[PDB]
């Protein structure tokens, strides 16, 4: 197994800009027939893996003159000189000299912009639920950039972890903005025994938490 | 050069799912059919490859005994059987050819999903989300939607018959053990709710449920 270690892990770009993906290996990639098996491939949205280029430098069928790679033993690059809007997906880079085949965790390209802030919102259980003896307390963190966000469940001032199901959007296709929600799932019994609850999101743009508040009667 | 693969099953826990993948109009060659296993967005494993001409398998030693390749020559169809299903293995399994000389898997298949879950069909229950919690930011109130413990997907929400289509974000589902949970928001302006309705719709055509939620006040 040979480690492909990428970086960056997500690369944000304006359309019209160069990109450049980098990947190492850790061990050289020069077999002993003479060549350097190296591939890369794009992953659109949803769709299967697409090859775009193999033996480190050579153009698959049908990819533009935009794209290249080069490189040599340990380190790569795949190069894109103008990154129009169709180019917007995760590419992989794969090595195929060793054994097994191993590929990079992927580089995401996506749409740069202004840092957002989270748009946090709390619900309490409804009635429905409590009669059903479960109670999800909700947090919808909508709309914030980048995407690195920091989500916390407080009960009563000892944090929380049991029961928390998070999720995510991708860039929306409208304002480049991610938007995630965690929701916790305790007994009606620990809901009726407690009080305060808060979601307290820590994003990159305030040194401020965002904390979202509520207290079933308090 | 065309692969065709059996889209998607339902295992349950412990049980084994054989998968198939036809290549089409390639036809004299010396190529290999090729599974890749990828995990959750980003991680591609390779699971192994096979000459359906020869016989030739290769295992990635992690899926050896997980995972059986075979071809049948005379049909040029290749099978992967993966065995003794758990939860974990819940992932997209891909089928694609490699043709000589570069290594690199040139023509990919499709995708075959496996979700493993020890639920049968389970209709979920669906609770609105009315933002009484902290009020109102001025201008605006958001109002969500919570579909929990569903088997198996796909459930649709829309707001007010989908007349409600701006600010609405809808969450990915996720596999609350072995069941489905997904939620759903919409921002309307403070005027509006709730002097004009919204209603949280949902229908899980896998158990014939069609529910409306006005998310009162």
């Amino acid at each position: 197994d040979v480690v492909m270690t990428q970086t960056p892990l997500s690369l944000p770009v304006s359309l019209g800009d160069q990109a450049s993906i980098s990947c190492r290996s850790s061990q050289s990639l020069v077999h002993s027939n003479g060549n350097t098996y190296l591939n890369w491939y794009l992953q659109k949205a949803g769709q299967s893996p697409k090859l775009l280029i193999y033996k480190v430098s050579n153009r698959f069928s049908g990819v533009p003159d935009r794209f290249s790679g080069s490189g040599s033993g340990t380190d790569f690059t795949l190069k894109i000189s103008r990154v129009e809007a169709e180019d917007l997906g995760i590419y992989f880079c794969s090595q195929t000299t060793h054994v097994p085949p191993t590929f990079g965790g992927g580089t995401k390209l996506e749409i740069k912009r202004a840092d957002a802030a989270p748009t946090v919102s709390i619900f309490p259980p409804s009635s429905e639920q409590l009669t059903s003896g479960g109670a999800s307390v909700v947090c919808f963190l909508n709309n914030f950039y980048p995407k690195d966000i920091n989500v916390k469940w407080k009960i009563d001032g000892s944090e929380r972890q049991n029961g928390v199901l998070n999720s995510w959007t991708d860039q929306d296709s409208k304002d480049s903005t991610y938007s995630m929600s965690s929701t916790l799932t305790l007994t009606k019994d620990e809901y009726e025994r407690h009080n305060s609850y808060t979601c307290e999101a820590t994003h990159k743009t305030s040194t401020s938490p965002i904390v979202k508040s509520f207290n079933r009667n308090e | 050069v065309q692969l065709q693969q059996s889209g998607p099953e339902l295992v349950k826990p412990g049980a084994s799912v054989r998968m198939s993948c036809k290549s089409s109009g390639y036809i004299f060659t010396d190529f290999y059919m090729n599974w890749v296993r990828q995990s959750h967005g980003k991680s591609l494993d390779y699971i192994g490859y096979i000459s359906p001409y020869s016989g030739v398998t290769g295992y990635n030693q992690k899926f050896k005994g997980k995972a059986t390749l075979t071809v049948d020559k005379s049909s040029s169809t290749a099978y992967m059987e993966l065995r003794s299903l758990t939860s974990e293995d819940s992932a997209v399994y891909y089928c694609a050819g490699s043709s000589g000389n570069k290594w690199a898997m040139d023509y990919w298949g499709h995708g075959a999903s496996v979700t493993v879950s020890s639920a049968k069909t389970t209709a979920p229950s669906v609770y609105p989300l009315a933002p009484v919690c902290g009020d109102t930011t001025g201008s605006s109130v958001t109002l969500g939607c919570l579909v929990k413990g569903y088997f198996p997907e796909p459930v649709t929400l829309t707001w007010n018959s989908g007349s409600l289509s701006s600010g609405v974000h809808t969450f990915p589902a996720v596999l609350q053990s072995d069941l489905y949970t997904l939620s759903s928001s919409v921002t309307v302006t403070s005027s509006t709710w709730p002097s004009q309705s919204i209603t949280c719709n949902v229908a899980h055509p896998a158990s014939s449920t069609k529910v409306d939620k006005k998310i009162e006040p």
